[PDB]
RNA sequence: CUUUAAUGUUUGAUGUUCUAACGUUGACCCGUAAUCCGGGUUGCGGACAGUGUCUGGUGGGUAGUUUGACUGGGGCGGUCUCCUCCUAAAGAGUAACGGAGGAGCACGAAGGUUGGCUAAUCCUGGUCGGACAUCAGGAGGUUAGUGCAAUGGCAUAAGCCAGCUUGACUGCGAGCGUGACGGCGCGAGCAGGUGCGAAAGCAGGUCAUAGUGAUCCGGUGGUUCUGAAUGGAAGGGCCAUC
RNA sequence: AAUUCCUUGUCGGGUAAGUUCCGACCUGCACGAAUGGCGUAAUGAUGGCCAGGCUGUCUCCACCCGAGACUCAGUGAAAUUGAACUCGCUGUGAAGAUGCAGUGUACCCGCGGCAAGACGGAAAGACCCCGUGAACCUUUACUAUAGCUUGACACUGAACA
RNA sequence: GUUUAUUAAAAACACAGCACUGUGCAAACACGAAAGUGGACGUAUACGGUGUGACGCCUGCCCGGUGCCGGAAGGUUAAU
RNA sequence: UGUAACGGGGCUAAACCAUGCACCGAAGCUGCGGCAGCGACGCUUAUGCGUUGUUGGGUAGGGGAGCGUUCUGUAAGCCUG
RNA sequence: AGGACCGAACCGACUAAUGUUGAAAAAUUAGCGGAUGACUUGUGGCUGGGGGUGAAAGGCCAAUCAAACCGGGAGAUAGCU
RNA sequence: UUUUGUAUAAUGGGUCAGCGACUUAUAUUCUGUAGCAAGGUUAACCGAAUAGGGGAGCCGAAGGGAAACCGAGUCUUAACU
């Protein structure tokens, strides 16, 4: 009794991925609620305000796993 | 509720002025601090808080 | 117818 | 009769060189304080209107 | 421009004219004219004459919208660096 | 060339008097053998009444209209925008009057930087002291904390404490995300100027995701951009803001 | 109770038996004093209840006299109607079948009778909702307004205080 | 007695009686941009409006609300 | 309402399980003839043939091409007692 | 004497049956009320449409009435069929 | 016809014949087509009247900026990598 409403849309998540593209500067992951679910590495970093985790200079996009137990890591590997 | 809108005029004798809001009820010192004044492009104390 | 009828 | 323009668009479209339009934001005439210098910022310069809204645009601006 | 009752474009966005109204007095002038003005001088009106301006106009630029070759000289005029050298080096004169 | 006061004025408020506008649905006279009208005499009333323009009040007497949508018919109830989880089928997205909760803010530090710091709970010992104040050691290892919901984060702490501070800076913005659109979001870097730091550096507000309102009309400050013969000014535009 | 929901309240009366009626009680859901209270002779094509008389109202209907209905002659309508070679049942199916499936039954056609079906005929539902529909009516809905009312100026003057 | 001519004749309307209230006459009030007319060739024992409803016994409490009547003070207030 | 819970007749296999080979069965596939669009290849290009592959259900609806009717010219022509 | 009594004419319209493509767009038959009164009747007059008139029903104003009829605005508008 | 769906017992039609519903004008844009081409075309009007005259004017050849103004650039900013 007096339950409905919720929030909208709002996206979030990986949107460039694996080698990709990965120009200049795209968003490539934007699950915020994060700093964690992924993180800053290698010639990509930035992590911004809503810790989104987006390419510093352009090439292809990595993902790996370092440690600090596990953590995941998105990095763009030069090409 | 409450938190008023103010606005912050250049010290300097250009008409600039940066704005924002305090809780007037609970800090009556009027706010002031070093700003970036574009007209003259130096940082500039800047006066008026309620 | 008517309104006769018934209802 | 001659068409007549839509009298409020005209004030607020000017046809440009190719052929578009461009406008004035909106977001930018009062309550602003409490907005983002960078929001802000971004909404003074013109804009063109975008693909979806011309039909609108073009046929209230007959003469444009 | 109906949407449906929702606010229609040409109501959502703002307003930002303002008209010159001097503008509407200026016209602007191609290289390709003169060459058809019919007496050499290029005069305040004088293009008048030759229908490349419109009575009304009390002002106008010459504009490097190029090709001109018979020497003129143009009067009482305004003109681009690139205008009245164009005209200069085709053996122009440009008087005030 | 006067307030404590008074003779001549131009001028309001009140009270008396007058007749001469104005009223007379008193009387008599003539037009006229006429209960109309007019003229006349006269009594009464008299600057009132009444009327015109303007104006505050009252005004269903009369008129034109409005009186939302969703909805397991309609009404009554509830709901209507924003955030968070689930439903949602391991990219995004996804409905119901489906299941549960928040928001319409707060903070000039609760922001920036610099240096430093690390929780809950339980066992053991310990004055007052207990199941639970403070101390000690030991376990434990974030089960604590986060300015407020929930989720995801957080030890290099985003959590705790302190010094100095105004980057909660102006102009821009490669490239992206997200929307039918209006729009919203993320962003390295460039220019100017600034803070903290020995320095590498970091800072364009806050751990992030709610904390909100298009356009019109208008206010304010700035602005040689416009200025209906010309100079100005009004008004307009632009920038900032309400 | 022209008011009582609960309610066929409860008690008394009338009846073989009375949710009504007559008389009371008072627990008046929710009477009440000029949008009058309580009474009231007389009047009433007024509402409710009872009895005598009366009877085809009924048990339960019979017979009879007249007007139609039926036959002949003359005149001669109507609504309705996509088209018809227009059966029963069980089932199917836009979900209640003359028309589909299966099956049963039935030689062709009138006349007099009867109304179970043709979701029979007749009126583009009024109830139900819907339309940014209509109209009349209401008011401390909104905006106006005739009317009433207030003052100012004009018509409109003179005195003396 | 009257009423829904054509589904309602009644307990509805009316009624005499009762009360309140308005009206001093160029009456209030009504029709009417107005002139005028009705009220009435009447004048408060009259006339309009409203409620009640022969008669009998009667009609209690409340003026806070809304309305109406009275109120030469003061506060607020239009054109000017 | 009437058998009315294989559609009926009827069935002890004409029911059920397994294996197997037949056959029936559609506007599907193939065959013969034909039309039309788009392809390509060959005959041959103000093109049309011949093959040949392929496509051709269709409401709202979009595109293409046409028939016929009335009337003007062409027409003092042409048809017609 | 009487909005007095019984009861024809006259004025009404309480009940029933008939009629309901009627004999009749409200009547016929049998009963019923009033019947010297606020009675009933012939002729003629006046009142007009947000207006009349109304012993009051939203009744009646020519078989029409919660705003008559005729012509006009007029091809009102119809997100409906 | 309307519908998710109609033999429907959902609409409409008794039958025939005749009539009966996307038009016209002016603007604007696109396609086709025609003329001419960095030019194209005239309006009224004159008129030897579908001619000829009439280029007033409209569209285009330059854009950017609210604007002043600048111009193959311009706007933004003190200034643009
Ligand atoms: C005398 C002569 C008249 O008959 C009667 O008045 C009978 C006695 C009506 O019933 C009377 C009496 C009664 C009880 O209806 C039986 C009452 O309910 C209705 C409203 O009026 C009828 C039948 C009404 O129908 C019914 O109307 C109802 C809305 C729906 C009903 N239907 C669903 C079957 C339908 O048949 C209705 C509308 O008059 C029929 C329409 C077409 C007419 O107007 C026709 C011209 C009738 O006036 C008539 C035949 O001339």
């Amino acid at each position: 009794g007096g339950s409905t409403r919720n929030g909208r849309d709002s996206e979030a998540k990986r949107l460039g991925v694996k080698r990709f593209g990965g120009e200049s500067v795209l968003a490539g992951s934007i699950i915020v609620r994060q700093r964690g679910t992924k993180f800053h590495a290698g010639a990509n970093v930035g992590c911004g305000r809503d810790h989104t985790l987006f390419a510093k200079a352009d090439g292809k996009v990595k993902f790996e796993v370092k440690g600090p137990k596990n953590r995941k890591f998105i990095s763009i590997e030069a090409e | 509720g409450i938190r008023e809108k103010i606005k912050l005029v250049s010290s300097a004798g250009t008409g600039h002025f940066y704005t924002t809001t305090k809780n007037k009820r609970t800090k009556p010192e009027k706010l002031e601090l070093k700003k970036f004044d574009p007209v003259v492009r130096q940082h500039v104390i800047y006066k008026e808080a309620k | 117818i008517f309104s006769i009828f018934v209802i | 009769p001659k068409i007549k323009t839509v009298r409020g668009a005209a004030k607020r479209f000017k046809k440009t060189g190719k052929g578009g339009f461009k406008h004035k934001h909106a977001n930018l005439r009062h309550i602003l304080t409490k907005k983002a210098t960078k929001r802000k910022r971004h909404l003074r310069p013109k804009a063109m209107v975008s693909k979806g809204d011309l039909g609108l645009v073009i046929a209230c601006l007959p003469y444009a | 421009g109906f949407e449906g009752g929702q606010m229609p474009l040409y109501r959502r966005l703002p307003k930002f004219g303002f008209t010159s109204r001097k503008a509407a007095i200026t016209a602007e002038i191609r290289l390709s004219d003169l060459a058809k003005v019919e007496g050499g001088v290029v005069d305040l009106n004088t293009l008048k004459a030759a229908n490349i301006i419109g009575i009304q106009i009390e002002f106008a630029k010459v504009i490097l919208a190029g090709e001109v070759t018979t020497p003129v000289t143009v009067r009482g005029l305004r003109v681009t660096k690139g205008a009245r050298a164009a005209i200069e080096a085709a053996g122009g004169k440009i008087e005030e």
